[PDB]
């Protein structure tokens, strides 16, 4: 069960980004996904979640209206959507997954490779 | 105090026999027109198949248990059969045959033929294969059929196929099939990584002898399974993680004459070669062969030790056990293959048109003669040892080549209905 | 807000595909003693069918898409093909004949019989058709018969009949068929008068060539109907309203020979007549047919222009497509017809014993000689036509004859299950 | 104001008629090898099998109404043809043969084989019983088969067996089979010693004339049972109490020849006999016949009087019907049977190789030579007898030896669902 996210980008501030991660060896609808971010310098900044099967998401408050996260199941991939891009976003966009056990975060020990975006 | 509750969905089952049934791919449903195993009668296969892994699912495994390969068995040998149905029987032609040379693995043969055109005889002549055909003791210049005191052979008829498509087999409502995904698992014992199938992968119906071929490579590495690497009446499946590539010819253009032999009845016979005769081969690559076979020994010794001598000369059993063998192009050769293992590469082939479904009891099958050049590549994958420490190429039959795929899957049934207490009693 | 509701015996469907199955009338399952359509292997038909005309209901046919033919194409074939499993091979008797006229359509043969009663030969003779066996070129007094040289031909085992007997077919439960009773409809297109029908009334199997028979009369005028009327690689079916009479015969009482060529086997031949020889024909009343075929003018012009010529002589095939034929008695004639289109009545006929079922690959049928003299007669009530605007008579197959018949009916299955929007929340 | 209400799992039925399936015992599975009957295609028996005994069911049987007799007749002969389709035919061994006696009930014949091994011919001989072949009229020294002239017969593969295997046949779910097991019951009427049976005993195929053997005694007197002991049109059915030991044998040590007629295919004959020639034979302990028999006519004379003259000599039909017949050890004899009755015991018997399962149309089976002596023995429990008040032994076909002892068994049909009115009305 591996996380597998795209490539890097380089924008410039008011632009957007996206950053997708498809479920290789497990469902994909089956366990919903986190996105996480590290600014260089920075420890990890949660953005939200989406869950893969109802389209289900919670963000950060930091980021309402700015991150958005959505998912095609017809190529098992989730997105990070991200809008209003400032120098502040330079970073690694992470995507990972949690036990969920119970239907509640425990920990995430599933995690992608991390794309970077500069801005 | 708890009470009986029903609770029906349960996701349980035990481990069942049924049967399977064949899925196509798009083509397979129109090559009736010659294909046997091929056939227009069997269902599509899921353009979208799917796969469930399942967490903390752990179940025994045993390739050499595994029913499906009774089924494969079975189906491959009636399908086969069927087809011949129809046929041309040989038996008038097995009268006589006065021979000479081909101008001698290929003889000249004249031959009488008895009451043909209703009230007339004739003479013909025809190229035979020394495989197929003996001598006549007391005589030296006669020939018969080797199979006629037994049985009936006929030709195929001349609309036929045997490729060797890659039929899916999956599993009826009520049943599935689990699968085991452990790169290191042997062929028996606990496997973790399972995942639930409703269908298999399409597997070619290959026949050949000495040879795994056309699929299923190792994990980057060589991969050995044996019911036991101890017992001497066992034997050994060895996977490769790359293939070796074969090249094979058989470069004389021949063509074919048709005889009849009265009217409504006619056969094809081999009719004279356009060019030169050239003797039927194939090219292995040598470095590839033989680096794969050192990484064969690397594994292969930590069951029979490090300084072990291994992989000797093929010997023991008839020209087509001690022979390797296949259909090139549909033509059936038999290679030595000594190089491959003269040391503990291009054989030269022999040519033989009578033959079996691995094995028939008594009857047999003819194989047309082919019209042009014979030419075909392939992937070798594998092969299955004999045990003498010397190990010899060869054994077994189609159960254990159809066995060295279906060692990936076993068979369950669905039990969705059970009962277990509860704190709820039923109101009325 | 509207809740989802679920309703069941919802009517409707859709279009679909299945299988019909047969339906006999009383007589036809005490049949089997000799007659192969009418098996005893068929149930009764409802002695009190249904019928519901349907108020606003209009749907789209087409005869040409209507598969019903297909399913009569291969049970007319099949069922015919398994009654003959058994029957005689006359193979070993196709190997001389010397023959001279019969004391020349028909051939008195002599014949030399290979062993026959284990050590001993026997000499023969008997009546041949010239239409089933042709000379021997550098002899002219020596004959073979025609199809010796590509298959087998075998006798109808001597309790057989074909009579062309109306058997029903049946939708099974899930499936209905819907009938078009729009008088004026052509082949294609919406049809408003329609009614629902599970099972269909008899119909004959007919095999004729040239003609349209024993059944279905149009509407008070002539009605064609054709894929196009203009497309010349397409025909024309025309349908009459009142029929016209043949009567047939061949009045020669013959009888038969039965010859044993070897203990265990024989079969029948023509022997002798008793009395004089006479010619098969048949008689159609001339005023009927061509005051009828002014009238099929009168219709045909509409399409073709009302100055046209058209209705020429026969034309174009072998002797099979350019005469006329039928089962007379089971006897099997074949006529000019070019009487009945000698401008823009009796004819003669030619008998043959060799028959296909429309027809065979390789193989065929030969009718048993029948004792004793032909007399029938029937009901001539459509035409099929080719274009050249001369139009001439026959063309197509077994399936352009089942369609003139199946175009009044398609089948549909039916889909009870939906769901709509309700003003009513589910409780709980 | 009485209610419908419907009520579910109503224990009725009509009586009605379904298919009965096999059911083995535990061996038979595997004893496919050779037997015919005993098939491996074929479930195993309940265990433990369950029986009620109803207290006021009273029904009408009538064991000449029983459609399972029908069921047996079928089921047997087609069994018996599936196994024999691979068999080999014995066409052309009816060629010739020049006989001389046994150094007549044997014969020493000679023959000449046609061509045979492709250009060869050869000559053999071999013993012939005198009921399998008769001679040429103007030869006295020639012989032809009996039967070649109608038909072809094939010798049984030598993997054959015909061993009587009690199977037992049981009822679809939705059916079952009631017993009348009132031992005074006659063959019609009413019984009311009535049980449920969801599937009857085993009864075992045998093949006999003039004898109902191994199995079925009555109730410790001779019971008689017909359809009505008056129409001589009408026969009678005897079961004994006690049964009555007869000892066969053919004590000839005889071997067999395996003759090639040609590559591929051969068959064998009656070879040398080892040791003398001993007439086939068997012992029927005379007291206990008579002592019966005496019992028999005090059973009978309660129908046709006191001191009526009853069994007399076998008389009447061809020798296989006045003659007593069996397989035993699988080889077949024709008892003459006279001695039983030679007053209103140790008998020869005859033997034949060419036999019919009971009666076939034109074709026959032919009974390899079996190596070695025939031994063994049986139980007499019954007779059929034929009216002129002289009785005589035999009559009848396979349903009548069926229907004595199918006699027992009615099947119905399970109709559960039905309603009454109730004081209860439905609540909304
Ligand atoms: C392991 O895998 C290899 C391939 O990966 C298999 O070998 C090939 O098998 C295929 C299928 O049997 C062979 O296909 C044959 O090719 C011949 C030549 O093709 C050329 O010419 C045709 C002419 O129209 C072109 O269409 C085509 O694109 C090529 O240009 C064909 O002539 C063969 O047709 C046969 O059947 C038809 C049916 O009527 C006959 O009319 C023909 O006369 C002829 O009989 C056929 O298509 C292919 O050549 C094989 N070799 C190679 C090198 O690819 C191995 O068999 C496989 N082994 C196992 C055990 O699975
Ligand atoms: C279009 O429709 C016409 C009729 O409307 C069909 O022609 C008739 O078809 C029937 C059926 O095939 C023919 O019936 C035959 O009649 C012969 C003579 O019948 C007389 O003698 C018998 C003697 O007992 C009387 O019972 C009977 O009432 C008459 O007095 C019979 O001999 C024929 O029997 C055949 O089968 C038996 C079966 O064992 C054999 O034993 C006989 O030897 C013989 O083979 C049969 O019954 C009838 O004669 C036809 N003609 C006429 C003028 O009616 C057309 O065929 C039909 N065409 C199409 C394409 O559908
Ligand atoms: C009424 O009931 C009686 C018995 O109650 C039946 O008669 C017996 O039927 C059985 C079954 O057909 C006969 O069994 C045969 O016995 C032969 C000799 O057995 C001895 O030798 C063997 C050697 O291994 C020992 O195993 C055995 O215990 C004995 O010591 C066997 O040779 C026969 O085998 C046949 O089939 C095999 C299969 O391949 C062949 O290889 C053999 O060559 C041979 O063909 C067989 O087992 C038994 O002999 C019968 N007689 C007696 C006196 O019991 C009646 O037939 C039955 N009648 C009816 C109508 O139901
Ligand atoms: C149980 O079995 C499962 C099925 O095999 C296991 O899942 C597999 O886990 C391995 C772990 O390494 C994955 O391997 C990696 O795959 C990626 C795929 O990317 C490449 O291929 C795609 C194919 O289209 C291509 O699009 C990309 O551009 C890449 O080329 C590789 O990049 C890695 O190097 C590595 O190979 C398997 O892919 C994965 N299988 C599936 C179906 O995803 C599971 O882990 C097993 N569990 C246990 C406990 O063993
Ligand atoms: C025997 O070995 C050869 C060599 O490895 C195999 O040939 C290879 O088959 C694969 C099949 O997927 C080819 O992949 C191709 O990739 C392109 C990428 O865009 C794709 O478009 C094609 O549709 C296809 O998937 C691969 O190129 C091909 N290699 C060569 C050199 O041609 C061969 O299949 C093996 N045979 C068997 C029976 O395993
Ligand atoms: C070929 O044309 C002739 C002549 O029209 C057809 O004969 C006719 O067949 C009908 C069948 O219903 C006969 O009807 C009869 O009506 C009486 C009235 O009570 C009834 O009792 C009979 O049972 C029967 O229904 C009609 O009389 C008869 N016409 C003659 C002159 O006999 C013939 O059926 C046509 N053949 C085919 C195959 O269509
Ligand atoms: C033909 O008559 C003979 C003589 O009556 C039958 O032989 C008898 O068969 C019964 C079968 O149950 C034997 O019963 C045995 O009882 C012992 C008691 O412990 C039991 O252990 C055995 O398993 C078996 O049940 C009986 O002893 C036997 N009689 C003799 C003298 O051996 C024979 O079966 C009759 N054949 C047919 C086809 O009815
Ligand atoms: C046809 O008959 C010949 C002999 O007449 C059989 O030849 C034998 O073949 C076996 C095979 O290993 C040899 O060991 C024997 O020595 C051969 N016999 C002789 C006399 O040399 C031949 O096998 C038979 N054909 C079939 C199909 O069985
Ligand atoms: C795998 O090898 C073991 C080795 O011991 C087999 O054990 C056999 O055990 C019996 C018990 O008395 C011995 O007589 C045999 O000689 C042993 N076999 C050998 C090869 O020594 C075990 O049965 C083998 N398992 C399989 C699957 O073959
Ligand atoms: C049997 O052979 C003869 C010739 O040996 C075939 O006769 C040919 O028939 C076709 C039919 O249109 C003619 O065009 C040819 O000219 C005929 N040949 C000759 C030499 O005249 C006959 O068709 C063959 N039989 C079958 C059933 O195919
Ligand atoms: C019925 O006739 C029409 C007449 O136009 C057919 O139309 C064909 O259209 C193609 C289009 O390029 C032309 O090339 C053909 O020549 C036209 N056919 C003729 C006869 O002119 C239409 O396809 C016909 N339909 C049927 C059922 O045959
Ligand atoms: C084979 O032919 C012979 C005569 O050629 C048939 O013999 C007749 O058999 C019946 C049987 O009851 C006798 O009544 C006749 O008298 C016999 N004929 C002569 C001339 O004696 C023999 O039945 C025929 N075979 C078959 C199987 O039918
Ligand atoms: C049983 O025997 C009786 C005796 O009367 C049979 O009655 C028959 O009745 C018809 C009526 O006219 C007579 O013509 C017959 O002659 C009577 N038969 C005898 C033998 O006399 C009754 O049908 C017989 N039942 C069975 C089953 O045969
Ligand atoms: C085989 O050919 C040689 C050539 O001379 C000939 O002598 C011999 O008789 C031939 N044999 C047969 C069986 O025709
Ligand atoms: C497979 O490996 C397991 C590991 O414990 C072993 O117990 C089992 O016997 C092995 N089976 C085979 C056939 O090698
Ligand atoms: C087989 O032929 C192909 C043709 O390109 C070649 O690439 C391949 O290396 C050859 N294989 C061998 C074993 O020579
Ligand atoms: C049938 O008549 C309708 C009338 O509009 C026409 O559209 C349709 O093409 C016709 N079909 C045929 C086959 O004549
Ligand atoms: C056929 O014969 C019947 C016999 O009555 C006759 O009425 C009818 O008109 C005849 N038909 C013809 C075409 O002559
Ligand atoms: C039968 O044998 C005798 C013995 O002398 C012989 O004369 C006679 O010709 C033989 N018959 C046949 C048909 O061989
Ligand atoms: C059976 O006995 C009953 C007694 O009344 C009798 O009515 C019936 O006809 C008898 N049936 C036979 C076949 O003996
Ligand atoms: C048959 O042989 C057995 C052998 O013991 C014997 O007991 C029995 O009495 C014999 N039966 C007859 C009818 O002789």
């Amino acid at each position: 069960e591996v996380l597998v996210q795209s490539g890097a980008e380089v924008k410039k501030p008011g632009a957007s980004v996206k950053v997708s991660c498809r479920a290789f060896g497990y469902t994909f609808t089956g366990n919903a996904l986190h996105w996480v971010r590290q600014a260089p310098g920075q420890g990890l900044e949660w953005l939200g979640w989406i869950n893969p099967h109802s389209g289900d998401t919670t963000t950060s408050q930091k980021f309402q209206g700015r991150v958005y996260m959505t998912r095609d199941k017809s190529i098992n991939t989730a997105f990070l959507d991200v809008t209003r891009l400032t120098s502040d976003d330079t970073g690694i966009y992470y995507c990972a997954r949690d036990k969920y056990y119970g239907n509640e975060a425990v920990g995430m020990d599933v995690w992608g490779q991390g794309t970077s975006v500069t801005v | 105090q708890l009470w009986v509750t029903v609770y029906y969905g349960v996701p349980v089952w035990k481990e069942a026999t049924t049967t399977l049934f064949c899925a196509s791919d798009a083509r397979a449903y129109d090559t009736e027109v010659r294909n046997v195993w091929a056939t227009h009668a069997c269902v599509p296969t899921d353009p979208n198949p799917q796969e469930v892994v399942l967490e903390n699912v752990t179940e025994n495994f045993n390739m050499w248990k595994n029913n499906m390969v009774e089924q494969m068995h079975e189906d491959i040998i009636s399908l086969w059969d069927q087809s011949l149905k129809p046929c041309v029987k040989l038996t008038p032609l097995c009268v006589t045959l006065n021979c000479t040379d081909l101008r001698g693995e290929i003889k000249n043969c004249s031959f009488n033929i008895t009451t043909s055109m209703r009230d007339k005889v004739q003479k013909e002549y025809a190229l035979f294969y020394k495989l197929d055909v003996v001598p006549i003791k007391n005589d030296n210049t006669s020939y018969r059929l080797i199979s006629c005191n037994t049985s009936v052979i006929t030709q195929a008829c001349p609309k036929v196929s045997f490729e060797p498509i890659p039929i899916h087999y999956c599993a009826p409502a009520g049943f599935a099939i689990l699968k085991c995904n452990d790169k290191k698992f042997n062929g028996t014992g606990p496997c973790t990584n399972v995942s639930t199938v409703q269908c298999t992968h399409g597997i070619r119906p290959v026949v050949s002898t000495q040879l795994l071929l056309n699929g299923s490579l190792a994990e980057e590495e060589v991969v050995i399974r044996s019911a036991n690497f101890t017992d001497n009446a066992k034997i050994i499946i060895v996977q490769l993680n790359k293939s070796v590539e074969i090249n094979c010819t058989r470069p004389n253009n021949n063509t074919r004459k048709s005889i009849h032999i009265g009217p409504g009845r006619w056969f094809y016979t081999t009719g004279e070669i356009i060019g030169d005769i050239r003797q039927a081969h194939c090219n292995i690559s040598g470095t590839k062969w033989n680096d794969t076979l050192k990484q064969i020994v690397v594994k292969l010794k930590e069951q029979f030790g490090n300084k072990t001598i291994v992989f000797n000369h093929s010997s023991g059993g008839d020209p087509e056990i001690v022979m390797h063998s296949f259909n090139c192009g549909g033509e059936f050769f038999y290679c030595n293959s000594t190089q491959l293992f003269n040391s503990t590469i291009v054989l030269p082939c022999r040519i033989k048109q009578i033959v079996n479904m691995w094995q028939e009891v008594g009857k047999a099958m003819y194989a047309p003669p082919i019209k042009g050049q014979i030419r075909c590549s392939s992937n070798i994958t594998g092969l299955i040892l004999i045990r003498d420490e010397i190990f010899r190429p060869g054994g077994g039959d189609m159960r254990d080549n159809w066995r060295s795929e279906l060692y990936k899957y076993k068979v369950v049934k669905i039990e969705p209905l059970g009962i277990a207490p509860t704190k709820c009693k039923r109101r009325v």
